[PDB]
DNA sequence: GCGGTTGGTGGTAGTTACGTTCGC
């Protein structure tokens, strides 16, 4: 299977630097040029530029030679983006991409994408989340994830074996510059004693896991 | 630079009904155009490449067309799953540049939110904040009107509320509010309610609770 | 059979239509 990995993203000062890696597998590396876009949180797409990988040679758009630089280890089929003097304006998914098989003859698109990885360029410091229990024939009970910095959390149920009725909101920016959400859930009120119900959040920037057991 | 424009920028349509959705270019792109469809969290995937050509795997009701500067992608039929930002991209000339995209909502009956109010934990009390969560869950249409009101005053103004993205397979919506007081100003007040309005509700739903 | 989801040699190029592939 045809598959990018990218890794490397994270929360980088203002003229800080940061290196992505775009892991490539499952295809002759040096057959397809190397692609990369990037997305604004809520904003549309932006092409960064592009790297032969045979011969190595780069293209960038705009002004990001000035700042970018795509480089190459074809001993571990990677590119690499090294990303210097980061602006607020440089917070983004960053993505690799590739050609189709064939892209012969003006058959030029992107076909396969990595999964993205964000880079947050802020003064602001990494700060966990606090996470507090929304106590509850359909009861409803969740989880508020308040005060962390930066993007993003992830909330499961019962370690994921509870997804039915399971919203979790987009976090919400604070006064503060602090991020909040909540995830909650909706079951019915006879399992309220019976069932155990504990929300599993994980703020990867922090390194914080917190298990919520939510009591009625 | 190439400049691509898509007209509209939103757009909102039932279950069944055909959607077009333009996509005009700066200068000639000489059929060097490509469709995305991207969907929330996730990388945006190729439906339609060079003009018409439809990607293996994508439902035969995506179709594209035009020339020139002036470009259009067709859904024949739209489905629940077709919820999605869509984006032409040119590659006519470096650099490659994509327009501004176009969301698609999909119009469902109208379905009232079932609403529950939580009074904030004793866990986040002991540390002297107090956060007053509104739920309203699966509704449709989006727009809601949430009132906050305390001993019969209203608040509404110094909540914060988040909406969840469509649902892709019921098409639904769900919606926080959260109105965030210091300890003090909690304990000064009795009667927390949350009001809310919605074109499935013929009169405002009230939930609300007594401060202990 | 014949268009992609693939394989493999060459190579400074989207490199790309081919065959040894893959899948209806």
């Amino acid at each position: 299977e045809v598959q990018l990995v990218e890794s490397g993203g994270g929360l980088v000062q203002p003229g800080g630097s940061l290196r992505l890696s775009c892991a490539a597998s499952g295809y002759t590396f040096t057959n397809y040029g190397m692609n990369w876009v990037r997305q604004a949180p809520g904003k549309g797409l932006e092409w960064v530029g592009w790297i032969n990988t045979y011969t190595g040679e780069p293209t960038y758009a705009a002004d990001f030679k000035r700042r970018f630089t795509f480089s190459l280890d074809t001993s571990k089929s990677t590119a690499y983006l090294q990303m210097n003097s980061l602006r607020a304006e440089d917070t983004a998914v960053y993505y690799c991409a590739k050609y189709p098989h064939y892209y012969g003859s003006s058959h030029w698109y992107f076909d396969v994408w990595g999964q993205g990885t964000l880079v947050t360029v802020s003064s602001a410091s990494t700060k966990g989340p606090s996470v507090f229990p929304l106590a509850p024939g359909t009861a409803a009970l969740g989880c508020l994830v308040k005060d962390y910095f930066p993007e993003p959390v992830t909330v499961s149920w019962n370690s994921g074996a509870l997804t039915s009725g399971v919203h979790t909101f987009p976090a919400v920016l604070q006064s503060s510059g602090l991020y909040s959400l909540s995830s909650v859930v909706t079951v019915p009120s006879s399992s309220l004693g019976t069932q155990t119900y504990i929300c599993n959040v994980n703020h990867k920037p922090s390194n914080t896991k917190v298990d919520k057991k939510v009591e009625p | 630079d190439i400049q691509m424009t898509q007209s509209p920028s939103s757009l909102s349509a039932s279950v069944g009904d055909r959607v077009t959705i333009t996509c005009s270019a700066s200068q000639d792109i000489s059929n060097y155009l490509n469709w995305y469809q991207q969907k929330p969290g996730k990388a945006p995937k190729v439906l339609i490449y060079f003009t018409s050509s439809l990607h293996s795997g994508v439902p035969s009701r995506f179709s594209g067309s035009g020339s020139g500067t002036d470009f259009t992608l067709t859904i024949s039929s739209l489905q629940p799953e077709d919820f999605a930002t869509y984006y032409c991209q040119q590659y006519s000339t470096v650099p490659w540049t994509f327009g501004q995209g176009t969301k698609v909502e999909i119009k469902r009956t109208v379905a009232a939110p079932s609403v529950f109010i939580f009074p904030p934990s004793d866990e986040q009390l002991k540390s002297g904040t107090a956060s007053v969560v509104c739920l309203l869950n699966n509704f449709y249409p989006r727009e809601a009107k949430v009132q906050w009101k305390v001993d019969n005053a209203l608040q509404s103004g110094n909540s914060q509320e988040s909406v969840t993205e469509q649902d892709s397979k019921d098409s639904t919506y769900s919606l926080s509010s959260t109105l965030t007081l210091s300890k003090a100003d909690y304990e000064k007040h009795k009667v927390y309610a949350c009001e809310v309005t919605h074109q499935g509700l013929s009169s405002p739903v009230t939930k609300s609770f007594n401060r202990g």
